[PDB]
RNA sequence: GAUCGCUAUAAGAUGCACGAGAGCGAAAGCAUUUUCAACUGUGUCCAUUAAUCAAGAACGAAAGUUAGGGGAUCGAAGACGAUCAGAUACCGUCGUAGUCCUAACUAUAAACGAUGUCAACCAAGGAUUGGAUGAAAACCUUGUUCAGAACUUAAAGAGAAAUCUUGAGUUUAUGGACUUCAGGGGGAGUAUGGUCACAAGGCUGAAACUUAAAGGAAU
């Protein structure tokens, strides 16, 4: 059920907690495969560190090639609705993995979602202490 | 195995072995030139819209935004001479304000309009 | 003209 | 008795602005009173242009407007505090 | 100064009825439909003093005789 | 069959970036697009019609009350998991009241510029919001004169000083007009009495007794 060269779209979600490397078709409705940090490693504040991140993102791409998807519109994110818009660490780690396992990459975008207008935030009026 | 079951069917997408699919491609890619690469359109089995980076890198501080609906979206711009920081519009100036559009600029200079979406 | 003098604390 | 002559805000007209939520610490603050930074920044960092530009298109920058409290900005590095003379440096 | 803003403004002719114009207090008495409108009903009173302000002068001046008396 | 990815609906709430020592409002407050106030202009009118104000009356954040609707997110109470000597808290998860709209109550906040209202005078600057009049071809650049929010310097003036300067200057060289408040610190905004509210409470408000300090700005 594989083909050749089919353009994929890897919509790496990373947060400070966690990274997702997500790679689907170019319609966005049938995924490829999905590895996160948290299949990787047994320690759970190690759940988002690079090594985590670029490990997960290198086996992820073995599997693109072996199944023809070889290029990527990448889509960088982070848990940005109401709280921080910055993609968490691992980020750069694993969009460096998969340039080191050989994949062209196309397009590059920031898919963290930017509210027009917001819901109330968690901690109150005085915050996290 | 979950892909023994896929079938490929070009617009490539994976189906299984039922297309009210939405396929989303630069408009670069569309044209096969990098002018138009701030521009996302939507195919289905769909309407346009700007890319996150351009609109983000469009949005001045000192000047007035210009919204108004196909979404268009424009920003008042600094004269050849203007020495003051700031460029703003009146409210009156902004309701007539509501594709090359501009030439309002009889209303008051302008330079950033773009069609930020269609529906 | 009072214009002439119109175009303050106590 | 005053600390600053501004009172620390930037209100002067207006009784009363909106509150919005601390960047880091989620506290709610003045709007006026907020310290907000710019940041922009690349998506691909330096550290890993080469390796996009080898195998890979203008790489798109980040834009996005940071707000602190007092509280997290001083602890942050953010600002610093200044010297008694040089509070009133306003550059 | 503005007998009611703190505002104080000087524009005026320079030299080389109006009791009846300030009844504005009917334009607005536009309340039925709006009557949650407080900016209106604050502004209300203030026209109205300033009838009655105008209303105890005119009388003393015999400008209007003793039984006016402005109602709804 | 979670997280995650695309596509669809439906209410609820919100109103980013633009958003500023910028604007408006008596104050509280006001941020999606499609009656009132003020400024400026004037060879318009009236002619003291004014200022401040006991009593009296409007408006009055948030919370809270009552009855409906709504009820996404967050979340006093509460329940868990932590950490700790304990933690009945800060950290994480869940969650009723509330958070929203309507109608009626409550009328208090660091409701602050801790600076009452009105009027005259008072050093030197750049920039700014709405005018009008010139220059310059509505928008931008310059001059002129008002109104508004501010800012910079001071060898001066004032102050206990910090600081203030569009006053907190023109005060022992002591008097421009008016209202309100204070008299060492506690007891105390407590008791009693009166009154307003459905209630929580609000407003008015002592004394006995106790004590040599309490406090301010600077080194």
């Amino acid at each position: 059920g594989s083909t050749k060269d089919a353009f994929g779209v890897a919509h790496i979600y990373a947060t400070f907690n966690d990274t997702f490397v997500h790679v689907t078709d170019i319609s966005g409705k049938e995924t490829i495969i999905r590895i996160t940090g948290g299949m990787r490693v047994k320690a759970d504040r190690d759940e988002s560190s690079p090594y985590a991140a670029m490990t997960a993102a290198q086996d992820v791409a073995k599997r693109c090639k072996d199944l023809g998807v070889t290029s990527l519109h990448i889509k960088m994110r982070g848990e940005g609705g109401v709280y921080s818009k910055t993609p968490g660490p691992g980020a750069q780690a694993a969009l460096r993995a998969l340039a080191r396992a050989n994949m062209k990459i196309g397009r590059i975008e920031d898919v963290t979602p930017i509210p027009t207008d917001c819901t109330k935030r968690k901690g109150g009026r005085r915050g996290r202490r | 195995e979950p892909f023994s079951k896929k079938e490929w069917y070009n617009v490539q997408i994976v189906v299984n072995k039922q297309l009210g699919r939405v396929v989303e491609v630069n408009l670069a890619d569309l044209m096969e030139n990098e002018k138009f690469g701030a521009y996302n359109y939507k195919f289905k089995c769909h309407g346009l819209k700007l890319t996150t980076d351009k609109l983000r890198s469009i949005v001045k501080k000192w000047c007035t935004l210009i919204e108004t609906s196909i979404f268009c979206i424009g920003f008042t711009s600094r004269k050849s001479n203007q020495i003051k920081k700031t460029s703003y519009a009146k409210s009156a100036q902004i309701k007539k304000i509501r594709p090359k559009i501009v030439a309002c600029s009889k209303v008051f200079s302008m330079d950033n309009v773009y069609i930020r979406k269609v529906k | 003209t009072a214009a002439s003098e119109a175009k303050n604390s106590y | 008795t005053s600390k600053r002559r501004n009172n620390g805000r930037s209100k002067k007209g207006r009784g009363h602005t909106q509150n919005v939520r601390c960047s880091h610490c989620g506290r709610c603050v003045p709007k006026d009173k907020a310290i907000k930074r710019y940041q922009i920044k690349n998506i691909v960092e330096a550290a890993a242009v080469r390796d996009i530009s080898d195998n890979s298109y203008k790489l798109p920058k980040t834009y996005m407007k940071l707000e602190y409290c007092v509280s997290c900005g001083i602890h942050g590095r953010v600002v610093r505090v200044r010297s008694r003379t040089d509070r009133r440096n306003r550059l | 100064g503005r007998m009611y803003n703190p505002g104080r403004g000087i524009s005026r002719r320079c030299i080389p009825e109006d009791l009846y114009f300030l009844m504005r207090a009917v334009s607005v008495r536009h309340l039925e439909k709006n009557k949650k409108d407080k900016d209106a009903k604050y502004h209300l009173i203030l026209i109205e003093s300033k009838i009655h302000r105008l209303t105890r002068y005119y009388k003393s001046a015999k400008v209007l005789e003793a039984s006016f008396k402005y109602d709804a």
